[PDB]
């Protein structure tokens, strides 16, 4: 089978800068078979480029590819926030059909503080014997960022699921979802619920908490 | 329009077999060359099988892993398309995409999800996450399996400022979570409303978010 790699996984840019992805097969495609495909999660892949250089339909000029035999390449020449997304290498050259790893594309922007809300468990999960205390930090930027649950004061690490979502196209920020699940049991021995964020545009840790009195 | 609509997902057993079936409109069905592609967080995009028109010896391939396990099928007189799966394994769990090709030009379906697994299926509890220009609601979705799950919020209608977060498995249970962010005028005075639909367990649950 012929494999295709594209290095590197992740790539970030600035807009207006010129980005160029690759992919690299262990032996020869025939450039009318190679083609790339973009990718944005919750949804399908697109056909952006096929046979190597021609543009499909929808894909803004900006775009284009390049490339024979072993070596292709994609190339954005204004980088442009709706451009972040997955992308695709694709060859049916030679069967069986192959696609490559994928690259992520990132693209930067202003740093922006995260919007930290907390919601203690809800009533109807109380009935089932459990309680689950979500933390939301949306619209941030970049997507390092820390969280961390205290309960009276110390520390909690038992019983919490994170959750990233990807780049935004319109506003190029990121979200996170934290839920510190316990039992009603366990709930009900305590008095003070903490969820506080660490991210780049503070010194301080930004702080939510709500006592269940 | 181009449409591909996939069917057959679901749950299944290790070493059990499932039919994935794919109903096209919109084109000249037996003109294009039908494939299936799968798609998983470990495996990443994976072409399945592939079925020609009958104008270029309507010849099967097939991809290595699922040969002698798989059979691709299509029936033009009903514009369908049809993978047959035998002795299944978890590495078959994934998304699976019909597509069409014309010339160049290919179009893919929104996908059906397999998995292959010996838990159980159950439905979602819904739970309302309600607590100063803006606003933030959520609806906790907890403790269901297979994946996946759809949210939306009064009917797709509220679609700024919404963040569906991947789902986390624990235990044999997905745990997503999803937040919308409104003006602080338009709460509680207008009405805010999840909508969560879980096909596999066949189950839809609508939370209307009130403040505590």
């Amino acid at each position: 089978q012929i494999v295709l790699t594209q290095s590197p996984a992740i790539m970030s840019a600035f807009p207006g800068e010129r980005v160029t992805l690759t992919c690299s097969a262990s032996s020869s495609v025939r450039s009318s078979y190679l083609c790339w495909y973009q990718q944005k999660p919750g949804s399908s892949p697109k056909l952006w480029i096929y046979s190597t250089s021609n543009l499909a339909s929808g894909v803004p000029a900006r775009f284009s590819g390049s490339g024979s035999g072993t070596s292709y390449s994609l190339t954005i020449s204004s980088m442009e926030a709706e451009d972040a997304a997955s992308y695709f290498c694709h060859q049916w050259s030679s069967y069986p059909r192959t696609f490559g790893g994928g690259t992520k594309l990132e693209i930067k922007r202003a740093d922006a503080a995260p919007t930290v809300s907390i919601f203690p468990p809800s009533s109807e999960q109380l009935t089932s014997g459990g309680a689950s205390v979500v933390c939301f930090l949306n619209n941030f930027y970049p997507k390092d960022i820390n969280v961390k649950w205290k309960i009276d004061g110390s520390e909690r690490q038992n019983g919490v699921l994170n959750s990233w979502t990807d780049q935004d196209s319109k506003d190029s920020t990121y979200s996170m979802s934290s839920t510190l699940t316990l039992t009603k049991d366990e709930y009900e021995r305590h008095n003070s619920y903490t969820c506080e964020a660490t991210h780049k545009t503070s010194t301080s840790p930004i702080v939510k908490s709500f006592n269940r009195n | 329009e181009v449409k591909l609509e996939e069917s057959g997902g679901g749950l299944v057993q290790p070493g059990g077999s499932m039919k994935l079936s794919c109903a096209a409109s919109g084109f000249i069905f037996s003109d294009a060359w039908m494939d299936w592609v799968r798609q998983s967080p470990e495996r990443g995009l994976e072409w399945v099988a592939e079925i020609r028109s009958k104008a270029n010896g309507l010849a099967p391939y097939y991809a290595e892993s699922v040969k002698g396990r798989f059979t691709i099928s299509r029936d033009d007189s009903k514009s369908s398309v049809y993978l047959q799966m035998n002795n299944l394994r978890s590495e078959d769990t994934g998304i699976y995409y019909c597509t069409s090709t014309l010339y160049y030009f290919d179009y893919w379906g929104q996908g059906t999800t397999l998995t292959v697994s010996s838990a159980k299926t159950t439905p979602p509890s819904v739970y309302p996450l309600a607590p100063n220009s803006m606003v933030t609601l959520g609806c906790l979705v907890k403790g269901y399996f297979p994946e996946p799950v759809t949210v939306t919020w009064n009917s797709g209608s509220l679609s700024s400022g919404v963040h569906t977060f991947p789902a986390v498995l624990q235990s044999d249970l997905y745990t997503l979570s999803s937040s919308v962010t409104v003006p602080s005028s338009t709460w509680p005075s207008e009405t805010v409303t999840c909508n969560v639909a879980h096909p596999a367990s066949s189950t839809k649950v609508d939370k209307k978010i009130v403040p505590r």
